[PDB]
């Protein structure tokens, strides 16, 4: 839009301050702008990145997300299976745990997120009590001897 | 570069009555010397040295429509300007270089002309020129000559001078800065704080002994013609008075008796004991302000000390 | 965060309260301040105000500020004192009341690497750090474009000799020019708070903090904990020296800062703090405030 | 990498409110940005101030029957019109929110110099020099529909034989 | 290079240089701000890093390389992962992760998956409780007492 | 935002004071849309 | 025995802390030292005193598509515009604990000339000649990553045909 | 080429104002002649020949960031250099043509620019001008005019001119010459020995009738305006006091009673007899030192003589 008015006058006057007002009403409304633009960037702006634009990095494999697409897309027409029993094939693909590591056996599998999730709401539960303990002592701290 | 005249009953401006200006050029003051040589001696006495003249000059000239018209524009040049009635000069800059700004050619946004023929660089507002500096000069003409050259554009060499005394005379006085009415007049070549009532802003001061000034002009008021104004309601009763100050002379009234809320209008080299009827005989000294401090010390604890002043600039 | 009154100091000398530090361990205030000439007083005083005693340092320059370290129980003041006029010396002593010059009584601290330039100190014993406040020539300054750096270093490598200049920062002119000079510094946690003001009403006093590890800006606000907005007694409120006082038990760091008003030949010294949810209500609640009855 | 034919240029006469005009069939064309060095040197070291440009540019035209422009450029040759000009340079349209603005370079002035010749048997060209009011500005410029369909200028499309068509 | 809050107290050409070349700096880092986003949404390359950007299918929330790696996964157990027996390993898959054989997998499945969201949901509560404790406790305002 | 648009018409310290606050809060809001650039560019989740 | 190719151009605005700008295809180039001998000649022999520089290099170009440098040099022409440029002759490697710098001649000044010129289906050249303020400075000079891969400029690598590639 | 100048209360320097300057260029001393001619003899008599006075001139020119400014500068050059005020000025010159050194293009070891928009070749400590010289001038401001080149440069000429005396005053007396504590202020353009405390130095001498001088003034120091301050105690009771001198006059004090530990300061043809109520009726004669040896003879072995005097350069 308009540019800034870089150069004031060198005298204090109407002119000056209006000036300066002017300035800044500009710079409200570019600031505004921007930020209208980022948040519409950031949320609701559709087809923003083109894909090749993002890294995707795994098993010091770096690439791109719209390549590994396509380098999928590849490998699963190319995919080759066979009806070896009425659902061995299922089960083969139930073996993993949403994040590869094929186990050996579904119930490996089973136990392994069991225990994964166990030990991540009890170390939290474990966390929320020890936090708990901290905050009353902090509270009600009536230790004379210190 | 408008060159603004401020004469005596009227005000004009010359790129108002179509009169651009090439450029303003001030002289600085020509100092007149007053050595004396001694007779075998490597070495001069200083008997005096004296500001006396700032020779502005300007050469403004102007275009017109048709050949005839240049006469008539001639006259008003100087039926306007060439002016023994001593005026007061104010200078005029531009904050930038001006250019057309882009457009489209698409049978629109087409560009302007001004009443002479030329290309309106000045869109907005904020692009005309304004008053560089809050200060004017006391100025007198002298001769000029018009060579044409063609066409309708004609040359004019304007070569002002000052008056009274060679200064920068600050326009608007030092109350105008204490009370905060007239907006204008101040430009930041004057180092001047915002804190208004603030010190270094104020010339009204109230139940002191002593208090302190801060002249903001270069140049020294030492000078008479310059109006620097005091007024002082004195607070005590007394037979005598005086008050010292620095980079000045020590003034005294003695001789003649006063009172306590009687009120002095000390004007330069010259005293109104109640605004009338001077009574000057006491101690004929008239006072300076140098620059920046100008501590004063009274005696007796005016209730009231406020003192307007023309800052003035070399 | 809003600044909280504690106490005012009552120094008996005249002058301004160039800089204060309160000590943990014991609930005593040292004020320093400057004397007409380079000689300098520094004020031992409780924590309601009252006078304990005073010392007074002669030739010791303004004494901006001093750091005050304990080594087992035993108090060492680092300060800037000169003598004969010779030149700008960095020097460790204890408190004693009275009198006392550079001599036999004090001891430098590795004179030969930094007795080149002016030089300051203060101590944060929370990471047993010595911070070094630098100045620079005016030689050096005409192209550094700037008055003074901070270093930071250790206090045992300070005690054992070995030199460290890790994190040093010089600071540019407009946080220590003449309408915005020093007036105080202190270190806390990899930040640096730098107290300034212009000893001058609606020239607004403030402190600038800023970290020391990237050099940057972190914060700057404004101060006005003279009294009511802009209408303070006197004529002119000063900034003075900062203090981060830490505590022996429950490490709760507050930002104490010294604030010096009223008119020409009477002052008023104050200290407000920034706490940390009850320093201030324990430093004002150690002794009361002074009354004429009980 | 870049041919010249696309580079387009845009006239218009400046106290008119109208689109522009292109111009057609000229040959030749350059642009110079003289400057001149206001330089001031001490006595132990060296400094430049400032600088007075000289900017202009030049081209050449062949004079076709259908367009009165040349006439125009003559016009303001010896009546010293102010004439706003500028290149806007084709295949390189606007990047955000802009498809049909073109970048350019936009300069006001008058035309210094205007000069044709011809020979026997010969199509009669000009050459024409025209100043620049002090800097130029640059700034995405969209076309006028008028050059937009010149700017086409296919050439005998296909027609028919026995008397189909012409 | 940045900014200057630190305004001249009397009114001179620093001052007035100070506000234009705060003007002119404002002016500047803001397009260059603008041409950054810009670059960034059209031409960077790797503008994002692939843990970033959310994939959600139904009630699901994830990334795109955690999901592309499960793809990857799948598609390399599927073709270099040995298998055989599916019906024992169903069979032996009844079983839970204490030492009870359930009667089916979706029941045994079920019942982990309900043991998990109670003791979550349990955990859940007491945070909630603590926190309600903690904020009556420090934000109290009761002028009933 | 919450910037000043009437400012005071009057050569007095209010008028550099709110100046002075009028950059400061553009300075910190351009601050603080850097950081949330770069937080976007590659330290966000869920950009 | 030295190919002219060999030779670059790195260029770079003064007030920028960025690194420097390759000037890509540039046909000619030239790079002259003047000088005004300062000489005062007695009636009973000669002497010289001094010499006045009047250093400056003259390039040509071709304005290709993708950059847009030599907007930057004009804006410089008409803004007077301070920039620093060396020329940085590759395959004249540092010998002493220098193996990535390069020979260079170092200089800065301002732009005082710049021209272009287009013909018909003709691609589009320029002509700048460039200032030299005082003497120029030489030393082995680095390049940076940006000019290196551009100096390798292979072309057109084997493809295949029948749909494998492009 | 930065034309410092210390004036009654102030110190300045143009180059921290933002004003570059071209050169200094120092006239030498118009010598006014005082010639008769006899009227028929092809020869004519000299009756005097006397330096009158030293006109410097220097140009210095002034960038801006915007043409506005232009004026605001002018006027700041104005208040900081047109001053009949007696001023001390100070030349100063580089020690080298200094360019910009080679750097790196590598998005680092970037340039600098000054305030003004320069490229700072002052990279260094050392790099910057220097006091070429321990000497001044009094000097006095004369006309100027301001040509405004393009853009925001604009040059001025100051024409300088010396006060008083016309010579370079040396800074500093020779006292700090005996005592080496105040450095600076001495220039190799005074051939000056490093012996401290030896010979051609030492101005404080004890027990003599007779002892030597090294005046390394190339101009004479017989004109009063110059600081030439003598002390004695003379050492010994007399009734009359006869003191010689070479490249000078004879003086004598006849006719007032002294004493032994009684001092004189005898001042430029003045005389304290005890440092007030100046007895000065005896033998009015001032001395006159030239340069190099100036040898004195006092009559009765005074225990003390110092004296104090500046340099004078022609
Ligand atoms: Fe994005």
């Amino acid at each position: 839009d308009n540019k800034l008015i870089t150069d004031l006058s060198r005298v204090f006057d109407y002119r000056y301050v209006d000036e300066n007002e002017y300035n800044f009403k500009l710079i409200s409304d570019m600031l505004t702008d921007f930020n209208f633009s980022l948040e519409y960037h950031r949320n609701k702006e559709v087809f923003a990145h083109n894909g090749e634009q993002i890294k995707y990095e795994h098993l010091n494999v770096t690439s791109s997300v719209s390549d590994f697409l396509t380098y999928l897309n590849g490998r699963f027409s190319n995919m080759v299976l066979g009806h070896n029993g009425d659902g061995i094939n299922e089960v083969k693909d139930a073996r993993v745990d949403n994040t590869g590591y094929d186990h050996k056996t579904l119930q490996d599998r089973l136990y392994h997120d069991y225990s994964t999730l166990d030990a991540f709401t009890k170390k939290v539960e474990k966390a929320v009590d020890e936090n708990y303990k901290e905050y009353r002592a902090t509270e009600y701290r009536f230790e004379p001897k210190e | 570069d408008i060159e603004l005249t401020k004469k005596d009953g009227t005000v004009i401006k010359l790129s108002e009555y179509g009169f651009i200006v090439n450029d303003i050029v001030i002289d600085s003051m020509q100092i007149n010397t007053k050595y004396q040589d001694k007779e075998n001696m490597n070495g001069r006495i200083l008997m005096g040295s004296n500001y006396i003249s700032r020779d502005i000059v300007v050469p403004c000239f102007c275009k017109v429509k048709n050949r005839s018209d240049i006469a008539y524009m001639r006259d008003m040049l100087y039926s306007l300007t060439t002016d023994i009635e001593p005026m007061y000069l104010r200078e005029i800059r531009r904050k930038e270089e001006l250019n057309y700004r882009f457009t489209q050619p698409t049978s629109d946004d087409y560009v302007k002309l001004d009443k002479n023929n030329f290309p309106d660089y000045e869109y907005s507002r904020h692009d005309q020129q304004i008053y560089v500096n809050g200060k004017q000069y006391k100025v007198i003409f002298n001769g000029v000559i018009n060579p044409k050259q063609k066409g309708n554009k004609v040359s004019f060499e304007l070569k002002f001078e000052t008056t009274e005394l060679p200064y920068g005379e600050s326009i608007g006085t030092s109350l105008e800065l204490e009370e905060n009415k007239k907006v204008g007049l101040w430009s930041f070549d004057f180092n001047i704080d915002w804190h208004a009532g603030g010190d270094k802003r104020k010339y009204t001061f109230e139940n002191l002994s002593k208090g302190t000034v801060y002249y903001h002009g270069s140049a020294p008021n030492d000078q008479f013609n310059m109006y620097k104004k005091i007024t002082i309601i004195l607070g005590e009763d007394t037979e005598s008075f005086v008050w010292n100050l620095t980079h000045a002379e020590i003034m005294k009234i003695e001789g003649i008796k006063l009172k306590a809320g009687d009120r002095i209008v000390y004007d330069s080299f010259r005293v109104y004991k109640n605004g009338v009827e001077i009574s000057t005989e006491t101690n004929i000294s008239q006072p300076k302000f140098k620059y920046g401090a100008n501590k004063f010390e009274f005696n007796q604890t005016v209730q009231k000390v406020q003192f307007d002043l023309k800052f003035y600039y070399k | 965060q809003e600044p909280e009154f504690i106490t005012d100091l009552s120094p008996y000398t005249n002058a301004v309260m160039q800089s204060f530090w309160v000590d943990p361990r014991t609930k005593i205030i040292y004020m320093t301040q400057a004397r007409p000439g380079n000689h300098y007083m520094l004020s031992r005083l409780k924590p309601n105000g009252q006078f304990i005693d005073r010392l007074l340092v002669k030739n010791g320059g303004h004494g901006t500020h001093n750091a005050y370290r304990y080594i087992g129980n035993e108090l060492w003041i680092y300060s800037a004192v000169l003598d004969a006029n010779e030149n700008n010396k960095f020097v460790r002593f204890q408190y004693r009341t009275g009198e006392i010059t550079y001599g036999n009584e004090m001891q430098d601290v590795m004179p030969n690497i930094f007795n080149d330039r002016y030089t300051s100190a203060i101590y944060n014993p929370i990471e047993n750090l010595m911070i070094f406040r630098r100045e620079y020539k005016a030689s050096e300054r005409q192209l550094k474009n700037s008055l003074n750096f901070v270093e930071v270093r250790s206090a045992d490598d300070i005690d054992k000799g070995i030199d460290k200049v890790l994190y040093q920062m010089d600071i540019p002119m407009e946080y220590t020019s003449d309408t915005q000079p020093m007036q105080g510094i202190t270190y806390d946690a990899g930040i640096l708070y730098w107290y300034t003001g212009d000893s001058k009403p609606a020239n607004p006093n403030y402190l600038q903090g800023f970290d020391i590890k990237t050099k940057e800006l972190l914060f700057k606000r404004r101060i006005d904990i003279g009294g009511v907005n802009n209408n303070f007694k006197g004529d002119f409120q000063e900034a003075e020296g900062l203090d981060m006082y830490y505590d022996l038990e429950t490490g709760r760091k507050a930002l104490l800062i010294g604030v010096t008003i009223g008119p020409g030949n009477n002052r008023h010294h104050s200290i407000y703090s920034i706490g940390q949810r009850g320093v201030n209500q324990f430093l004002k609640n150690i002794a009361p405030q002074v009354s004429m009855t009980d | 990498m870049k041919n010249s034919n696309d580079r387009i240029i845009l006239f218009r006469k400046a106290g008119e409110k109208v689109d522009a005009t292109k111009m057609l069939f000229l040959t030749e064309y350059g642009l110079s940005h003289e400057a001149d060095t206001d330089t001031e040197d001490t006595m132990d070291g060296s400094y430049n101030t400032g600088g007075s440009v000289e900017s202009t540019m030049s081209g050449t035209a062949k004079m076709f029957y259908g367009d009165d422009f040349a006439d125009e450029i003559e016009d303001a040759v010896v009546d010293r019109v102010l004439y706003e000009a500028w290149e806007v340079e084709s295949r390189i349209p606007g990047k955000n929110g802009d498809s049909a603005k073109f970048k350019a370079k936009y300069f006001q002035g008058f035309h210094n110099k205007f000069e044709l010749k011809a020979e026997a048997n010969g199509i009669d060209e000009y050459e024409y020099e025209y100043g620049v009011n002090g800097r130029f500005q640059r700034g995405f410029a969209t076309l006028p529909e008028a050059v937009t369909k010149k700017l086409k200028a296919t050439g005998y499309r296909f027609h028919d034989t026995t008397k189909e068509d012409a």
